[PDB]
């Protein structure tokens, strides 16, 4: 799709869940 | 088994 | 999964349970790609070394579910299978290389709060994310060790294990169609796939769009979560153009 990917209940009301920033900072 | 059955339509 | 968490509501809902018509339970997990293409691992479906040879009628996908067991009314979506693809050079013989098949649903589902798809990556999210250290996520309701079944689905996020080691851990031939992922015996953390989590995705989010993509497919492990063996995970990108030959061509 062309929203493929972007959660209802997190990054399309810009919410975060609670480990997805553990994912992001392991990303140089 | 240990599953809640489901409804008979599926 | 074992050393996981609880997921949080809505957060994968991609997530599928594959579940078996008779005796009612779990097969495997699986994930949505498009409001009616289902992926998953091969070995879910056809296994001849445990007699498993699964057909369309066999099966249900359940799509939007939070807990293992109950039914979810309101809520979870259930669908029958149109069709299953297998990949045509599926090793089940010796090490599940091209562990892959695709399924298409009867009607299409519809999208909610608890029922959205995931991304397939492109070649250049690929190669900025399959690098050792970056980590995944893998989601699914199977075992909680080696050997309780969850509530409901569980979370982990495990890091890509660089390629040598990866060869290292194992007497089984990997290919470049498999990676591997999970921390070292020295890296503290633990966590791993397990038996039910069959299927299911390993999922990145992309830092330059901040979407998630499915990179990888849960394919096999020896034992769950032993230090020094890595869960091993079929590249989805690498298999990209059977994908797209398979939707192109039965739409
Ligand atoms: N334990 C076998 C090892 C094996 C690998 C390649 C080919 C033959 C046997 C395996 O994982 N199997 C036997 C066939 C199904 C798969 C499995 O249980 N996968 C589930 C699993 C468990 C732990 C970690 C992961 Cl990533 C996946
Ligand atoms: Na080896
Ligand atoms: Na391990």
């Amino acid at each position: 799709e062309a929203d493929c990917g972007l959660r209802p209940l997190f990054e399309k009301k810009s919410l975060e869940d609670k480990t997805e920033r553990e994912l992001l900072e392991s990303y140089i | 088994g240990d599953f809640e059955e489901i409804p008979e339509e599926y | 999964i074992v050393e996981g968490s609880d997921a949080e509501i809505g957060m994968s809902p991609w997530q599928v349970m594959l579940f078996r018509k008779s005796p009612q339970e779990l097969l495997c997990g699986a994930s949505l790609i498009s409001d009616r293409w289902v992926l998953t691992a091969a070995h879910c479906l056809l296994y001849p070394p445990w007699d498993k040879n699964f057909t369309e009628n066999d099966l249900l996908v359940r799509i939007g579910k939070h807990s293992r067991t109950r039914y979810e009314r309101n809520i979870e979506k259930i669908s029958m299978l149109e069709k299953i693809y297998i990949h045509p050079r599926y090793n089940w013989r010796e090490n599940l290389d091209r562990d892959i098949a695709l399924m298409k649903l009867k009607k299409p589902v519809a999208f909610s709060d608890y029922i959205h798809p995931v991304c397939l990556p492109d070649r250049e999210t690929a190669a900025s994310l399959l690098q050792a250290g970056y980590k995944g996520r893998v989601t699914g309701w199977g075992n909680l060790k080696e050997t309780g079944q969850p509530s409901v689905l569980q979370v982990v996020n495990l890091p890509i294990v660089e390629r040598p080691v990866c060869k290292d851990s194992t007497r089984i031939r990997i290919t470049d169609n498999m990676f591997c992922a999970g921390y070292k015996p020295d890296e503290g953390k633990r966590g791993d796939a397990c038996e039910g989590d069959s299927g299911g995705p390993f999922v990145m989010k992309s830092p330059f769009n901040n979407r998630w993509y499915q990179m990888g497919i849960v394919s096999w492990g020896e034992g769950c979560d032993r230090d020094g063996k890595y869960g091993f995970y079929t590249h989805v990108f690498r298999l990209k153009k059977w994908i797209q030959k398979v939707i192109d061509q039965f739409g």
